[PDB]
């Protein structure tokens, strides 16, 4: 290798610790790797970005994935990826984001603690911007696979207040996992993603998870809350449920006569969402039980749901102050 | 289907990756004191048919072969061929698009001893010395390439315009074989930097239509597309096959990989 190129290029490197004040400022800790709140050293920012340190060194699969996709997308509703650093003397890879203050995990807990629910307007957005960035990716035939609370962000105060931004830890609680996985389905599809936001819309009604459930893809008590919400389906609702895998698992450890009083329609009723609202009709159709009966992104957008008062706004807050705590540091 | 299948006009590749052929011509300067015009392509020529070997004996599909090819061409494209052995690099874009296009990590021993098997089987005649290089110069070597690249991973190819096209035709038994071939042979010149992959398939298909001797003018005529473009790639892929003609690989790499210009090492 050329002495003069590899001089050159090391002079000119741009290098994460040269760049970035990221010291103390640790704001998540997973097996994805680390997350810190970064600002620019040299002052012509300004603003904050979450900068992610990947688990491991060198290009690994995970690496390589989260950079060849992230590289291409860009939708508001997305978390967008800035900058990418390869420190050459340790072989970490380092990754530069929008710095995301709140998310749906915090901010459903903020209102479940307070016993004030999630208000109607800033539901109803929160839900639109999500089918609006999962539509976008599964357009691009680029699945999610864990999309839950966590997963969704929510910009704070600056230029994309109150905007959502679908993010990713890299998992690939099974409280948002459809009937059809739980079955031993082999394969994840758009229809998957659909059921978890279901969840989530169910979550932001009513503040508690749906299929909430004490913690092999068959998971008999996971079934069973599901069952205690939805009912039994029956033949008719789901035809090919005797195709999946654990079906027989599923006639041994269950009977329809157990959950005869069940619906979504009662569930939803105790946590006083009409049944007769546009919303529970949304709702019903994400949370279809058998996979082909579920509603696409794009059905869901354009749902009249999304045209009754009130309208769905860009800043989720609506231009209110906005309660939720910021992240603490590490 | 595929991540990203119709993103083309909005992706990397197509906003950073197809080159002004005079941006191209005046970076290749740098070699062209060293080497001729005709020596250099005969060089990219070869790099290809090794990058094809490589692939070959490690079992994986055209379609990271080529990805694979592209990445090498971009190092390339804005480097002079001292800045890294290319014979380091040719292995290095294998495994990081095998990576990329999700058939797996090459295992530390499967990579070299293909590298290592492959230049001392197929290409003898342009290498006297065994593989020198080792995982810990791949992996180096992998960090410089997603550099240059801007950590522009993800690559379009002609092969699924292709298909569509033929299918669309009704002439898949026919003239598919054939236009694939000549998309691959497409990887031996500079064509996948300079045009859109859906422009490169219908060249291919042309010249698969003039050979086999089928009449498509009807069907030519009826796409929305620059027919001036689509001949400056057929003129490009006829030159080709007589370069081909007048080019013997294995009588003259020898001493044109001897006339490239090599690594200055430390003081
Ligand atoms: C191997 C691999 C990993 C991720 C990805 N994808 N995929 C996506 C799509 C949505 C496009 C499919 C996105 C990303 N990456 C991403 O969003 N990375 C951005 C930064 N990471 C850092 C770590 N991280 C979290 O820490 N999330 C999270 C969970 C939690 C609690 C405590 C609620 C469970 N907190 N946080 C969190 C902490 C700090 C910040 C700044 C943001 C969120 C996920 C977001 C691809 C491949």
């Amino acid at each position: 290798m050329d002495y003069d190129f590899k001089v050159k290029l090391s002079s000119e490197r741009e290098r994460v610790e040269d760049l970035f004040e990221y010291e103390g400022c640790k704001v998540g800790r997973g097996t994805y790797g680390h997350v810190y709140k970064a600002k620019r050293k040299d002052g012509k920012d300004d603003k904050d970005y979450a900068l992610k340190q990947i688990e491991g060194t060198g290009i690994s699969m995970s690496a390589c994935r989260e950079i060849a996709l992230l590289r291409e997308l860009k939708h508001p509703n997305v978390i967008s990826l800035q900058k990418v650093f390869l420190s050459h003397a340790d072989r970490k890879v380092w990754l530069l984001f929008d710095y995301a203050e709140h998310d749906l995990w915090h901010i459903i807990k903020f209102h479940r603690a307070s016993k004030v629910q999630l208000p109607r307007g800033m539901v109803k957005s929160l839900l639109y911007q999500i089918l609006d960035g999962i539509h976008y990716l599964h357009a691009n035939w680029v699945l999610h696979r864990d999309l839950k609370p966590a997963n969704i962000l929510v910009m704070g105060e600056g230029p994309e207040r109150g905007r959502v931004k679908i993010a990713d830890m890299g998992f690939a609680t099974f409280w948002y996992r459809a009937p059809e996985l739980l079955l031993g389905a082999r394969h994840y599809t758009k229809a998957i993603d659909i059921w978890a936001i279901g969840c989530i819309f169910a979550e932001l009604l009513t503040s508690e998870p749906i299929f909430h459930c004490r913690q092999n893809p068959y998971h008999h008590d996971q079934l069973d809350r599901i069952f205690n919400v939805m009912g039994f389906p029956a033949d008719k609702d789901w035809e090919d449920i005797k195709k999946m895998p654990e079906h027989s698992t599923l006639m041994k450890d269950f009977r329809r006569n157990t959950y005869t009083n069940c619906s979504l329609i009662k569930y939803m009723e105790k946590h006083k969402v009409k049944p007769d609202s546009k919303a529970f009709h949304l709702l019903q159709k994400l949370l279809t039980m058998d996979p082909i009966k579920r509603i696409t992104s794009e059905q869901a957008m354009q749902d009249p749901y999304f045209l009754e008062d009130p309208l769905p706004t860009s800043d989720v807050f609506a231009g209110c102050q906005i309660p939720y705590p910021k992240r603490e540091f590490l | 289907d595929k991540a990203m299948a119709g993103n083309f006009w909005q992706s990397s590749h197509y906003l950073q990756w197809i080159l002004d052929k005079q941006d191209l011509l005046k970076e290749r300067q740098k070699d062209l004191k060293f080497l001729s015009e005709e020596e250099y392509w005969k060089l990219q020529i070869f790099f290809t048919n090794v990058i094809q070997a490589l692939g070959e004996h490690l079992k994986l599909r055209q379609q990271v072969i080529a990805t694979a090819t592209v990445y090498f061409k971009r190092f390339y494209a804005r480097y002079s061929l001292k800045s890294i052995d290319p014979v380091l690099m040719a292995p290095t874009c294998v495994f990081l698009a095998s990576k990329v296009e999700e058939f797996g990590v090459v295992s530390n021993t499967r990579l070299i001893a293909a590298a290592t098997s492959v230049l001392k089987t197929r290409f003898s005649y342009a290498f006297p010395k065994e593989f020198p290089y080792r995982m810990n110069h791949i992996l180096e070597c992998e960090f410089y390439l997603l550099e240059l690249m801007d950590c522009c991973l993800i690559v379009y190819h002609p092969y699924r315009p292709l298909l569509q096209y033929v299918q669309d035709m009704g002439q898949e038994d026919m003239l598919l074989p054939l236009a694939w071939r000549i998309v691959n042979d497409t990887y031996r010149t500079d064509l996948c930097l300079l045009y859109p992959p859906f422009m490169i398939a219908l060249a291919c298909l042309h010249v698969a239509c003039v050979v086999q001797q089928k009449d498509a003018r009807q069907w030519f005529a009826e796409l929305s597309v620059d027919m001036e473009k689509i001949l400056e790639i057929i003129r490009v892929i006829l030159k080709l096959y007589e370069q081909w003609k007048n080019f013997d690989e294995r009588k003259e790499m020898a001493t044109i990989l001897s006339k490239m210009p090599k690594p200055k090492p430390p003081p």
